[PDB]
């Protein structure tokens, strides 16, 4: 179940003139949705903002946003009982599990190998009953006595040490039924803030309604995806037409008309030919930047050109 | 300005202050109000009075200690400080450059104005006062910093307390564990600290903060060009050029005169505005967005 | 098949050990500018070598300076440190003769010779170059990893990880105070011990414990005697205080009236000695001090 | 690279938070030189006018626009200058260096 | 127990000096030790060698364990001071292959600028930063407490619960603060030239310069500019608290007279001996201390010098490729 | 890493522990390269309310600069440790003393001294001869640590308490090559000489001194060699064969060198460090700099925090009254 995102820039002032205002992550924005309901919907922010103070004292936080509540449910880790939160309104996109006293990156889909041993990456899966499991990797940082080296000993993410604290946070949402928007009513009691107005359409976009994600996906649409997994080579380019697939998928907003051709008698290169959608030759810090993001995948010998 | 002194501070000079409205000079803990522009002057034949504007008549002479040998003094916005070391050498008059000793009343001294009297907010106690040493101390100030300077950190009183737990697992009957009061102290050699305090307060009780450049307090502040200079003990001279944004400010000329490329036309309405093709090179951050025109 | 999959493989299956492999692969790139005619493109992908070093060419982009022709070639996976003034001939299309200026130093491999840098040329073979007997993984690198078109040779490296630096525990530090003797000296306050038994530091030891002779207390305690009613030659103030008191507050001073003091050196005060608790067999029995770590 | 722009941004100050900048820095380009015989007594002031150095007494000062690569000696102090008790000599505000 | 008690701990700086003492101890003249690496042990032990696990004979330090060794020694190499180097644990900023990519303890040296995902300056250099502070949020270290400062008193190690956006960008101490944005106050310390990093630095450790190579130029190391209240503070090997040293040599450098044996049958045990005497025909000769470059172990006197380290390992057969590497990283 | 397919075995032996120590002392010397050592003295502050007593103890120092900085604040004076004062030691077991628990015995490899005392004195023109160690225990009667027993179980197991006394444990200088075995079993292996002058000076109730190489190689026959054919085997030197593996240095604190501080009431509260390679005041800061070679520098003139602090300790009172010298012994295994 995917919550409803949006982006709003806000105008706030406060008694203190402090050179940089800051808005904490968790906040409370009350929002009406037309059609389906009457009673409000609770929007909570995401990440945080800084902005500045300029001319007549004003602040312009651009902060992003999402619907639903926020919950912690700390408990404690052990090597046997899996975490397994319960409420099915979780939004598996927005989560920060940190729990270690430090934040770990959500690895849910990066594949694996790109993260070596002891990497802080943690995983998650589905369950047979419909819940979510936060299970971590398997590996330890243990070091010998007479050695002294670090020596990451296993594969996957670093397994949290026993009895170590855990606290996680996810966005529990009321569902896609809140798709829409009305005037956002600021509540979000803070230290010193006065919210003047809110313009829910920054960037001066075209015809606009408060955006969202969908609800739970359908059933039959699930089956056609695994058929599109096996046939899809993920986190690699093994073919001459695979480079043209990844280069054009991401960078197609700038690059256009790519082809890659492998030349015998010069094994180990696989030149690719890319053209800008704007100019003629590829600029530096572009040609360089196209050469990256293919180093994360690549393969083998045979490195790009 | 020119000439010198109320004639009490003649020769025997100590530091400087510009402020904005008018200059400050100090000797033997004295002062002068010399106006930066449009001070009083007359040629009435007393003193050379060459139309070199004479100073304001009076003087403040902070606290009760003559020859108190105030150290370097500096200013930002409208306010000053004038750190004094101590001493006076314990004997009145005499040069202030020899045999400095430790005396009471040492402090930064403020000088919030309109009372012509200086408040002295930093050292109120031997704890804070001892932190200043006759050697190796400076008040130098980058814009909105006023770093002070120090060394000679020592655990004092509450820095050691309690330790019940060490009495456990042992018989010791008593123990003393440090509280590690946090004061940013430099690495390298001659570990240095800083009392830097800024805004948020009205200055007023400096508190320890990280020193950016390692003896930022020893630099000679400058306002025009807003750079700070100093000399490395290796005999090299170091420069800190401060900072800038990349704003070009394209084509700045008043409406008068030719050579202005950007200008606005009109034909039966229908605005047409023309620009040179702004371009620039060298910016070393990989960041992009508008060229972002603004006035 | 992609690099860093090996590093994931050897973790999972063949031993636990780390791996490092280098072919003419992906890697960091360096900038080198070379001047020649005949440098017409498609050299990208070839192997450039000089007398000193060997390398490959990623990107052929031209530079601009008057005279000759100067290209800035993007070079990667360099080994052998090509240097200015070298004649830089390409392996094939031979026809490349040129000169390098503004080179770079990629890699060492001890003595630098175009002959030695090749030895037997690896060409496109790949060096798995991780630990291991090489017969355990060799079956498993093929099948689950590696492309079918590359050479794949195995070589070994060894890492000792000597752990020295344990101990260095400083053991016990021990200091003991002295009452010592200088020609200043002055009035004692009474006396204690100072001799027992015969003349020559009487009855040397008991011979049971050997060492130094026993000491009997002798005259025990009382007033320090008035001193010769002045005791101060100049009535001076000696070291922060007058001579008549202090200036010799020491309870132990040579009188000339006993053989207790001997000569030179110092007398050690054994009543108070800071005693290392844990140590060699000898040890001072019940210890005076103890070292208890945090 | 951050900062999705919008309209409704009114004053530059408001979005001034996102602008490319130099973060400042410090260099050396030192080694100075002595004026008169006193290497300790010299002073240093850098400004728009670049690298003024002062003697304790003698009015002759040396100036370099090359950032210490080469020094040139000149007059223009034409007085005993000063012997302040710490370091600073040049102290300036709103131009008007003195 | 009632007695005077004193609580004392040797400082970590003691180690780095001890490390600096082992270096400089390599030289030609007397009072300068000379270290050799020895391999030997051609004959295989048991038949379970070449299998998995099974362990070797555990080596002993007695006189019997030394005597046989000298009988089996296949070849040796002399360690020159140039091929020895200081090393420290490297944490690449924002690398996902090592724990806590975006978070950092109070003081942890972290290299940045190498590989694209960290950019900062260009012109390479592999910049390094100590990190003097952290954002304050998240529970840390002993018991519970709450706030950073109180967790910094009473010992404690505070882990920031907020990822640190962007690498340290500047050339001088305390590059944080000075702006409403977050981040914390990294402190530049030196630089690593690109040329040395491709050779001298592996991915586990980054070299830190001996207080010698910093002379005959500082600039190459990016140390050319520094606060330096002292005329020099020249050696920074103390600043990093460098606790360890690392050795590297190519097996083409070690000398095997036979030249077909080490390849066919591996050297099963490696040991490093100090101060061997040259071959003496009879005990008619004065004692000389070993010099020049190779020493076929025939020319070494038996038990000639003392041996600090023995290793016993399965066969480790070696190919003749001009690159394979010794390591032997000391932790001093 | 853990549980790897290959498993290797590495001793690190003993000698590395000693040889590493030798390199420490092998440059203490005079010059720019030789990094001399300086000890240092303590704090004047009462350090607490409960200060003088047996229970309780100073707070545990901290290696951080926040603790490095307070010493140079609270420190007075630094005595210097010459190269000659530091010395390498051994626990000094001796046969015949009744004071120490076990009179003779001395199982397997142990160091003995005799001719040092009333009880053990023999053949004395040479003073202490005795650093010789026991090559083999005597025949049987060893009941060792476990169940098994016989002359076997030293190999699979621990050490032998021979249960039989030794007699005539004095010995000659030694047998040619290998050494003497006077009595029943208890073969003795003669280890150097130790003349009397160095004894009464640089030994103590605990431990004992061994010469460094560069002395013995320089001068046999004072420390008494040329009896040893195994000498020419591995050059002179022998700090290794003794397995010294420990170093202590000491310092004389004389209140004369610090007449200030030493007044009626100085309480010398804790803090007593060590340090390395300090520097002079420099006069005015710009100047060249010099290595500090002069004894008992005052705290001022040292360039606060010059050199690096190599050791720390806290001893809560001490005393440090005038005319009473102070002798500090500190013992490291490096």
């Amino acid at each position: 179940k995917s919550a409803a995102q949006t982006e709003i820039m806000l105008t706030c002032t406060d008694a203190l003139n402090r050179n940089y205002i800051t808005i904490p992550r968790g906040t409370r924005f009350l929002a009406y949705a037309k059609d389906t309901s009457v009673n409000p919907y609770n929007f909570v922010s995401r990440e945080d903002v800084i902005a500045i103070r300029d001319k007549n004292n004003q602040y312009f936080p651009r902060l992003k946003l999402a619907q639903g509540r926020i919950v912690r449910t700390e408990i404690i880790y052990d090597k046997l009982t899996p975490i397994i939160i319960y409420d099915k309104n979780i939004d598996r996109n927005q989560v920060k599990l940190y729990v270690d006293g430090a934040e770990w990156i959500n690895w849910t889909r990066k594949s694996m190998v790109h993260a070596g041993s002891t990497s802080t990456i943690y995983y998650m899966r589905e369950t047979i009953d419909g819940n979510t499991e936060f299970y971590f990797g398997e590996g330890e940082i243990s070091v010998n006595a007479s050695e002294g080296a670090l020596t990451a000993n296993y594969i996957g993410g670093l397994k949290p040490t026993q009895n170590s604290t855990i606290v996680i946070e996810y966005i529990s949402t009321n569902g896609a039924d809140a798709n829409g928007a009305v005037g956002f009513s600021y509540a979000d009691t803070l230290t010193n803030i006065t919210v003047i107005n809110i313009n829910e359409n920054p960037n001066d976009d075209p015809d606009f309604v408060g955006a969202d994600g969908g609800g739970d996906p359908e059933d039959i649409e699930r089956i056609r995806e695994l058929g599109t997994i096996k046939r899809e080579t993920q986190q690699r380019c093994v073919t001459a037409t695979d480079y043209d697939t990844f280069v054009s998928e991401r960078f197609g907003s700038i690059i256009q008309a790519v082809q890659t051709f492998t030349d015998s008698t010069k094994p180990g290169y696989a030149f690719i030919a890319a053209k800008p959608k704007s100019g003629l030759y590829l600029t530096t810090v572009q040609r360089e930047d196209i050469k990256n993001y293919l180093k994360d995948y690549n393969l083998a010998p045979i490195t790009p050109s | 300005t020119y000439a010198t002194l109320p004639a009490n501070v003649y020769r025997i000079a100590e530091a400087i202050t510009c402020t904005d409205d008018y200059i400050y000079v100090v000797a033997r803990d004295k002062v002068r109000y010399i106006k930066t522009s449009n001070a009083l002057i007359d040629f009435d034949p007393l003193s050379p009075t060459y139309s070199e504007r004479l100073f304001e008549p009076d003087t403040m002479t902070i606290t009760g200690n003559p020859k108190a040998v105030c150290y370097k003094m500096d200013s930002i916005c409208d306010k000053v400080f004038a750190l004094i070391i101590g001493e006076v050498e314990t004997l009145n008059a005499n040069p202030r450059t020899s045999k400095i000793i430790d005396s009471a009343d040492k402090g930064i001294y403020v000088l919030n104005h309109d009372e012509k009297t200086w408040k002295r907010v930093f050292g109120n106690t031997e704890e804070e006062r001892r932190r200043i040493q006759p050697g190796y101390a400076n008040m130098s100030t980058d814009g909105k910093l006023v770093s002070l300077s120090s060394s000679n950190f020592k655990f004092l009183s509450d820095n050691v307390v309690n330790d019940p737990e060490t009495a456990a697992k042992y018989q010791l009957i008593g123990a003393v564990k440090y509280e590690f009061p946090r004061e940013w102290l430099a690495d390298k050699h001659y570990h240095m600290m800083a009392f830097i305090a800024d805004e948020t307060s009205d200055w007023e009780t400096f508190t320890p903060q990280p020193m950016k450049y390692y003896a930022e307090p020893f630099f000679n502040w400058s306002k025009k060009s807003n750079t700070r200079c100093w000399i490395n003990n290796s005999d090299r001279a170091v420069v800190v050029y401060a900072d800038l944004k990349y704003t070009k400010v394209i084509e700045n000329i008043p409406e008068t005169s030719p050579d202005r490329l950007v200008h606005e036309y009109w034909d039966d309405g229908d605005c047409t505005i023309v620009m040179p093709n702004v371009k620039f090179t060298g910016f070393k951050k990989y960041a992009s967005g508008m060229l972002f025109y603004k006035a | 098949g992609i690099e860093a999959s090996y590093k994931f493989l050897f973790k999972v299956l063949y031993n636990e050990e780390v791996e490092i492999e280098i072919e003419s692969g992906a890697g960091t790139e360096y900038d080198i500018i070379v001047q020649s005619d005949s440098l017409t493109e498609d050299l990208v992908g070839q192997t450039i070598y000089t007398a000193t070093g060997r390398c490959n060419v990623t990107y052929i982009e031209r530079s601009y300076s008057n005279g000759k022709l100067q290209w800035t070639v993007t070079i990667h996976n360099l080994l052998g440190r090509l240097i200015a003034g070298q004649e830089v001939k390409a392996e094939r299309l031979p026809s490349f003769e040129g000169e390098i200026i503004r080179g770079v130093k990629g890699k060492d491999l001890l003595q630098n010779n175009i002959d030695y840098i090749n030895r037997s040329r690896s060409y496109y073979v790949m060096k798995i170059k991780s630990n291991l007997p090489s017969s355990r993984w060799k079956s498993d690198v093929i099948r689950f990893v590696h492309p079918v078109g590359f050479g794949f040779i195995a070589i070994t490296l060894l890492t000792m990880f000597i752990n020295v630096g344990l101990t260095l525990k400083h053991t016990e530090t021990i200091i003991n105070k002295y009452k010592n003797y200088k020609w200043d000296s002055g009035l004692p306050t009474e006396y204690a011990d100072r001799i027992a038994k015969l003349t020559p530091t009487g009855e040397i030891e008991h011979d049971s414990v050997t060492g130094e002779a026993i000491y009997e207390p002798g005259p025990m305690a009382g007033v320090k005697y008035p001193l010769p009613d002045d005791y101060n030659a100049e009535n001076n103030n000696s070291i922060f205080q007058g001579q008549l008191p202090s200036e010799r507050r020491k309870l132990m001073s040579p009188l000339f009236d006993a053989s207790g003091t001997t000569f030179a050196q110092f007398r050690d005060l054994v009543n108070k000695r800071l005693k290392d608790n844990i140590g060699n067999p000898r040890d001072p029995e019940n210890p005076t001090q103890v070292k208890i770590d945090e | 690279e951050s900062f999705q722009f919008s309209p409704s941004y009114v004053d530059v100050s408001s979005i001034s938070n996102f602008i490319i900048g130099e973060n400042e820095y410090h260099e050396i380009q030192g080694s100075i030189q002595q004026v008169c015989k006193d290497i300790n007594r010299v002073y240093l002031m850098e400004s728009e006018g670049i690298l003024y150095l002062f003697e304790r007494y003698q009015p002759v000062v040396k100036v370099s626009n090359d950032k210490g690569q080469t020094w040139k000696a000149v007059k223009l102090f034409n007085d005993r200058v000063g012997y302040p008790l710490s370091k600073t000599v040049y102290y300036q505000s709103a131009n008007t260096t003195y | 127990d009632s007695s005077v008690i004193y609580r004392a701990i040797v400082t970590s700086k003691f180690r780095t000096e001890k490390m600096l003492n082992f270096y400089n101890s390599i030289g030609s003249g007397p009072d300068k030790n000379t270290i050799f690496i020895t391999f030997g042990r051609s004959e295989p032990w048991s038949s379970n060698e070449n299998e998995v696990g099974f362990a070797p004979p555990y080596p002993t330090d007695s006189v019997l364990g030394v005597t046989d060794m000298w009988t089996h020694m296949m070849g040796t190499v002399k360690v020159l001071p140039s091929m020895l180097d200081a090393v420290i644990p490297r944490r690449d900023w924002g690398d996902t292959r090592y724990p806590d990519p975006y978070t950092f303890r109070i003081n942890d040296i972290v290299v940045c600028n190498s590989a694209p995902y960290n950019a900062t300056e260009s012109g390479a250099g592999w910049l390094v930063y100590r990190c003097l502070d952290v954002p304050d949020t998240g529970m840390c270290s002993i018991a519970s407490l709450t706030d950073k400062d109180e967790c910094l008193k009473l010992g404690g190690k505070w882990t920031p619960s907020a990822r640190s956006m962007t690498p340290p960008e500047g050339r001088g101490d305390a590059e944080g603060t000075i702006e409403p944005g977050d981040g914390y106050v990294w402190e530049y310390l030196f630089e690593i030239p690109p040329d040395v990093s491709i050779n001298r630095c592996t991915n586990e450790y980054i070299v830190v310069p001996w207080p010698e190579e910093l002379k005959e130029d500082p600039t190459r190391w990016g140390y050319e500019d520094n606060l330096t209240w002292q005329q020099d503070d020249f050696g920074l090997i103390y600043r990093v608290k460098a606790n360890t040293i690392r050795f590297k040599a190519y097996l083409d450098s070690v000398y095997f007279p036979e030249a077909a044996l080490p390849g066919n049958k591996g050297f099963r045990q490696i040991s490093i001996i100090t101060n061997p005497l040259e071959a003496k025909a009879h005990p008619n000769d004065p004692n000389v201390k070993a010099e020049k470059d190779y020493y076929d172990p025939e020319d070494l006197m038996r038990h000639s010098g003392e041996m600090i380290y023995m290793e016993n390992r399965p066969p480790i057969i070696m190919a003749m490729d001009q690159t394979e590497e010794i390591n032997i990283l000391f932790t001093f």
